[PDB]
RNA sequence: GUUAAUGUAGCUUAAAUUAUCAAAGCAAGGCACUGAAAAUGCCUAGAUGAGCCUCACAGCUCCAUAAACACCA
RNA sequence: AGUAAGGUCAGCUAAAUAAGCUAUCGGGCCCAUACCCCGAAAAUGUUGGUUAUACCCUUCCCGUACUACCA
């Protein structure tokens, strides 16, 4: 019973268009949205300020690395 | 000097406590 | 009339409520917050949050009306004040930003009364077995802090509030 | 005391990971209520972009007489172009994983749009009887922790799960055979609770000889008539 | 000084006497970036062959929507009584552990859930990095 | 198999070839209608448990619901 | 007792467009102080009602004022 309520319309009288757009969360998970761009999917990037000065770290060098050969 | 009524009253029957789980009318038709 | 048997046969205002008048002065919303019966627990908010307005209404419709049908007093079903956030990328080789999109948030929340212990198991497995698609599901107890988000920001007493304190 | 064993059962339920399929009838009015939502909206920007290439493709083909010749860079067609490729070279994961493929009724990844509830095998009298993990209840202990200590008795588990308040969801009385019947112990009274799987799995030491997780559909097979009727009653079909 | 110190106790009750201000919804608040910008769809063409069977199709809707209405009833019937009977019956037999099975038990709330996605998250999937600015226009009002 | 209660739609009316104009009323749903409900407009779905008896009163029985003696880990 | 009548920056006044002077705080001039020049801060006795407030009314409080006579 997860497609009781997914069914629906946006109830209103002036509203933009909205066009159906696959959001993609920081896993690989999606879950449908209707957004103002026609854009197909889009990717929610990480929040680097969040992580520790050692988290924070690991990912300064995982980048460099990755960039260089 | 009350008198007592000759029978039941209109509206005897519905419980004056508890409103809110009485249904209301909401239309007037 | 007094001695009349059909005495009291216009009697109607102990059928309606007082529905005491919202005066000027007295307009406030006076909620005598019920904590901890027997068996009914406390006013308790369902906060539906959502990406998209229309699949956000859409639930919090479906809540209101199926507590109608089960005899749950619904307070209010208002809605919270929603938040937009810029989402920025990172741009690849490189480290100067760029505006990716701009994604909001809604919140619907349909305020409920006190419902029976035995009822709680019952109505919460309907909810969470029926969250469409990313409907964040939460169901917090109706205390002040979490109606306080509603209203606006008064920088007038916090300029007052940082100098007495 | 009394003949009857008082004893606390788990009813461990998986929530969906994935949306169910759309009924061929819910397709066709997905496709209406779409479809209404452009014949009444207004124009996006995007849409708005669209006649703008319009307004100045109609100038390049009969008035030429614009004042610049700069312009923009990209274009409304392009930027969709930009996106779909981008969309397209990316890929996603499979709704159907590779337990489904290979019916492996043990491991959380399979029927990702449906409910799993816990089975355990359970040996009693020399003879294996699939039931849902259940403990005996002890004084000074709470029916509810009853099906609480019989989470922490799975054989290596980290899984944490949500309880349902206290009070009971189902039952089921049963008699032992009169080979083994006394009037100390008549029988048992099995009481079910029902909680939610938040996160946590069963390690890799045994899998297939200790729980299996299957849907109600299938539930009725691993399990017994007399048995199975009280657990359908409290299964919330999902 | 002192006398400072009076208005200042003075000014914080006279800001109190004054309503809490609510923040407008601007879901339900349509910006003028719509307000007729030319951007009005075109007069709607609708077949009839179209119309025949949108309509006829929406009484089928109807139908089917009673239809999970009925066995979503009945669900939640079953679910109740179940419970409810199993409740009543364990009463009797055990009475010390009924009480505390019908009595609040602050184990519950809160009960945050999330809804399932349309794909399963995949395995070692590494998103780009980036930042999250909130706007979120700010709304402060004086009285 | 056996022992004790009940079976017009969700409740309930008339009815139950007892006679009569007739299977009714309220609920329950979809869509539209400032945003929730509610009103309002348009609009969807339908049962006389089963047979027998009586044919000019209506009930017994059957089956089913459902509890019990009672198969059970 | 009754009646009359007033509260405004620390202080005193004028307006309700809350101003003016002084005091207070900071800086300059001088050997130092004061004078002087420059800059800043500062309030409507109290409660309630006055579309909403303020000059108004009301409540509370302080203090001011007149009269209390014929036998
Ligand atoms: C089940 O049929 C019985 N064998 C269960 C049992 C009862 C008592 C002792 C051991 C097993
Ligand atoms: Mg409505």
């Amino acid at each position: 019973d997860c497609n009781r309520a997914l069914l629906t319309r946006l109830h209103r009288q002036t509203y933009a268009r909205l066009y159906p757009v696959l959001l993609v969360k920081q896993d690989g998970s999606t879950i449908h949205i209707r957004y103002r761009e026609p854009r197909r999917m889009l990717t929610m990037p990480v929040d680097l300020d969040s992580l520790s000065p050692e988290e924070r770290r690991a990912r300064f060098r995982k980048r460099e690395a990755k960039f260089k050969e | 000097r009350r008198a007592a009524p000759l029978g039941p009253m209109p509206n005897e029957d519905i419980d004056v406590s508890d409103l809110e789980r009485l249904k209301k009318y909401r239309s007037f038709d | 009339y007094r001695s009349k048997p059909t005495h009291g046969i216009g009697r109607y205002k102990h059928l309606v409520k007082a529905q005491e008048p919202k005066k000027k002065k007295g307009k406030v919303e006076v909620r005598p917050i019920n904590l901890g019966t027997d068996y009914e627990y406390g006013v308790l908010n369902i906060h539906l949050i959502a990406y998209d307005m229309a699949l956000a209404e859409s639930y919090a419709q479906y809540v209101h009306n199926l507590c109608n049908h089960l005899a749950i007093k619904v307070e209010e079903s208002y809605a919270m004040p929603t938040k937009t956030m810029e989402v920025l990328q990172l741009q690849e080789q490189g480290s100067k930003m760029f505006l990716d999109a701009v994604l909001t948030t809604h919140e619907r929340v349909v305020q409920i009364s006190g419902l029976s212990a035995t009822f709680a198991e019952i109505f919460l497995e309907i909810i969470h077995s029926n969250l469409p698609e990313g409907v964040k599901l939460s169901v917090r107890e109706h205390t002040e802090e979490d109606f306080k988000g509603r209203f606006k920001a008064r920088p007038e007493l916090e300029e007052l509030l940082a100098k007495l304190n | 005391s009394s003949p009857w064993r008082l004893l606390g059962a788990l009813c461990l339920q998986r929530p969906p990971l994935v949306t169910k399929p759309l009924t061929p009838l819910q397709e066709e009015m997905a496709d209406l209520l779409q479809q209404i939502e452009i014949e009444r909206s207004l124009y996006s920007d995007h849409e708005l972009r669209a006649l703008d290439e319009a307004q100045q493709l109609a100038k390049k083909k009969s008035d030429l007489y614009e004042e610049e010749d700069e312009q923009n860079i990209l274009l409304a067609q392009d930027l969709e172009d930009m996106w779909e490729q981008k969309f397209l070279h990316f890929k996603l994961g499979a709704r159907l994983t590779e337990a489904d493929k290979k019916d492996d009724r043990t491991s959380l990844h399979r029927k990702l749009d449906r409910n799993l509830i816990l089975l355990v095998r359970e040996k009693l009298g020399d003879q294996d009887i699939w039931m849902l993990p259940q403990s005996d209840w002890q004084p000074g202990e709470t029916l509810r922790q009853t099906a609480e200590r019989t989470l922490a008795t799975l054989s290596e588990n980290n899984m944490e799960a949500k309880f349902l308040g206290n009070a009971p969801c189902g039952h089921y009385k049963f008699k032992f055979p009169q080979a083994m019947r006394t009037e100390t112990s008549l029988g048992a009274k099995v009481f079910f609770f029902k909680a939610l799987l938040l996160t946590g799995d069963f390690s890799q030491a045994g899998k297939k000889g200790h729980h299996v997780w299957v849907s109600k559909e299938e539930l009725g097979d691993y399990l017994k008539p007399k048995y199975l009727a009280q657990v359908r009653r409290f299964l919330l079909d999902l | 000084d002192q006398a400072a110190k009076d208005r200042l106790k003075k000014r914080i009750r006279r800001l109190e006497k004054a309503s809490q201000e609510l923040i407008p919804i601007e879901d339900f608040i349509t910006p003028v970036k719509f307000l007729n910008k030319e951007r009005q769809r075109p007069p709607v063409e609708l077949p009839f062959e179209e119309s025949e069977r949108r309509a006829l199709l929406l009484k089928r809707w109807s139908l089917y929507k009673q239809r999970e209405h009925e066995m979503e009833r009945s669900a939640i019937r079953s679910l109740l009584e179940a419970q409810e009977e199993a409740l009543q019956e364990l009463r009797l037999s055990s009475p010390e552990l009924h009480a505390e099975a019908t009595k609040r038990d602050p184990s519950l709330f809160p009960f945050e859930r999330q809804g399932p996605d349309y794909t399963p998250p995949i395995s070692d999937y590494q998103p780009p990095e980036g930042r999250y600015q909130d706007i979120t226009k700010v709304y402060t009002q004086v009285e």
